[PDB]
Order: C-alpha cells, then sequence, then structure tokens
C-alpha cells in the first residue's frame, strides 16, 4: 500500500495516493504531500527506481 | 575582451581560501544550458584544518511553473596548480539529487565586497567556452557599491559574458 521512498531526505513510508504535486526534473521525480507548496516540503526518486505508480500519477498530468 | 579562449581569462591573484570564506550572496547569473539555480542563492565557503575548501548553495528551484522549492548542495574543492581555479565536486543534499563536477574559477574578488566565479563545462575546438555559468557574489544580498560594479562589468567583458548576465533576487524563499 505503501513504500519505502526518501522525503525530505529521511526513508517514510509514502502513500502513492495521497502525492498532490508529482514533476519529472532532470533524470529524478519529485514529489510533495503538499498542496501549498512550502519551500523544502518534499521528496525525491530516481526516475529508474520510481514505484509504477508513482509514474502512472506522473504521466496522468 | 578579445581573445575568448577560456586558457587566457585571468583569474584572482594568490586566491586566499581563507578570506573568501563565510556568506556570499549572489546578485548576478549567467545561466549553464540546462537546469539550474533560479534566485535566493546563496553560498557559504569554509576551510577546514587541512585548508581544503567546501561550500554549501541554496536556491531556489523551479519544479513546475506553478512548483516552487528549495534545493540545498554541498562542493568540495580539489585544489590545481592555480590558486584560484579548483575542481568542484558538488551534491544536493536531503531529498535533492542533483550532483555533478564543475571546474570552478574565482576570476576576481576583493573578499568583502564582490566576487567574480565562473565554470565552462564544455570548451569548443577552437578553446572559447561552448556552455559556461558565472555567479556575481555580493556580500552584501542586496547590492553592489558602484566601485564594485564596475569591476564587475569589466570582468564580465573579459569573460565574453558582457550582457548576458540576469539580476536575481533575494526575498527570503529559502531562508525566511
Ligand atoms: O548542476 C546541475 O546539474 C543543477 C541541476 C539542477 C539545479 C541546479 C544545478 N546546479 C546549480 O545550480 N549550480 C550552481 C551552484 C553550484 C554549487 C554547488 C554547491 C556548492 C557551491 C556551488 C557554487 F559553484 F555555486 F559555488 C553547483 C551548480
Ligand atoms: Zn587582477
Ligand atoms: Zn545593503
Ligand atoms: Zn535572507
Amino acid at each position: 500500500a505503501t513504500v519505502k521512498l526518501t522525503y525530505q531526505g529521511e526513508e517514510k513510508q509514502v502513500d502513492i495516493s495521497k502525492i498532490k504535486r508529482v514533476a519529472r526534473y532532470g533524470q529524478n521525480i519529485y514529489f510533495s504531500y503538499d498542496e501549498g507548496g512550502g519551500a523544502y516540503d518534499y521528496g525525491a526518486v530516481s526516475e529508474k527506481d520510481a514505484p509504477k505508480e508513482l509514474l502512472q500519477m506522473l504521466e496522468k498530468q | 575582451e578579445r581573445d575568448c579562449r577560456v586558457s587566457s581569462f585571468r583569474v584572482k591573484e594568490n586566491f586566499d581560501k581563507a578570506r573568501f570564506s563565510g556568506t556570499w550572496y549572489a546578485m548576478a547569473k549567467k545561466d549553464p544550458e540546462g537546469l539550474f539555480l533560479q534566485d535566493n542563492i546563496v553560498a557559504e565557503f569554509s576551510v577546514d584544518e587541512t585548508g581544503q575548501m567546501s561550500a554549501t548553495a541554496k536556491g531556489r528551484v523551479r519544479l513546475l511553473n506553478n512548483w516552487d522549492v528549495c534545493a540545498d548542495m554541498v562542493g568540495t574543492f580539489t585544489d590545481t596548480e592555480d590558486p584560484a581555479k579548483f575542481k568542484m565536486k558538488y551534491w544536493g543534499v536531503a531529498s535533492f539529487l542533483q550532483k555533478g563536477n564543475d571546474d570552478h574559477w574565482i576570476v576576481d574578488t576583493d573578499y568583502d565586497t564582490y566576487a567574480v566565479q565562473y565554470s565552462c563545462r564544455l570548451l569548443n575546438l577552437d578553446g572559447t567556452c561552448a556552455d559556461s555559468y558565472s555567479f556575481v557574489f555580493s556580500r552584501d544580498p542586496n547590492g553592489l557599491p558602484p566601485e564594485a560594479q564596475k569591476i564587475v562589468r569589466q570582468r564580465q567583458e573579459e569573460l565574453c559574458l558582457a550582457r548576458q548576465y540576469r539580476l536575481i533576487v533575494h526575498n527570503g524563499y529559502c531562508d525566511g
């Protein structure tokens, strides 16, 4: 259900369902729970390691 | 100014890592190709017991038109035969995953007011630079005194980057 992903530099159990911001930036995918876009409120994973459910959310745009 | 070969650029004479340490605010920048810090760019330079220089760089990153974040990077400088030319290995911390390795030249500084930095990432066959970036740093987050401004303009022309810089703000987005 949740996935081991790094968020604000810390290993967290991330529910991909609740991500509200996602973006490809370079070779990495950045994501956030936060609709307000707090300046450091985000996590990231390399494109190659990204869970498919995260990629699906990204590509649906 | 008319010889634009990176080999022919003067850099800071007898550059002094210790006098350069502390906080430098980027007041203007010349972008390289690709992705880059946007504004609110602050660099903190340090010298350890060994004499090895280090720096942190913080600034705003634009992930999407509607999504601005802040990113921190750390850099470690390997000395060259030239006291002002370094090779800088750098990487993002926390959840910023960008990293790389760039030349890092201190083109000029008075250590108390201003500095001009320069990095050529790709050289043309004829020795001119095909992809560079450059910062104008100030000890003051908001401006440079006119004396400094005159010198900076001269150095930009010497780098063959005259009129290619953009002013960039410091509005607290990443430090308050
Ligand atoms: O280089 C990339 O691939 C990149 C990609 C996305 C966003 C930003 C990026 N890179 C930069 O913004 N910069 C400017 C800061 C620079 C740095 C880092 C750490 C310590 C000091 C410095 C110094 F050179 F500015 F002093 C590293 C290159
Ligand atoms: Zn000089
Ligand atoms: Zn001031
Ligand atoms: Zn500030």
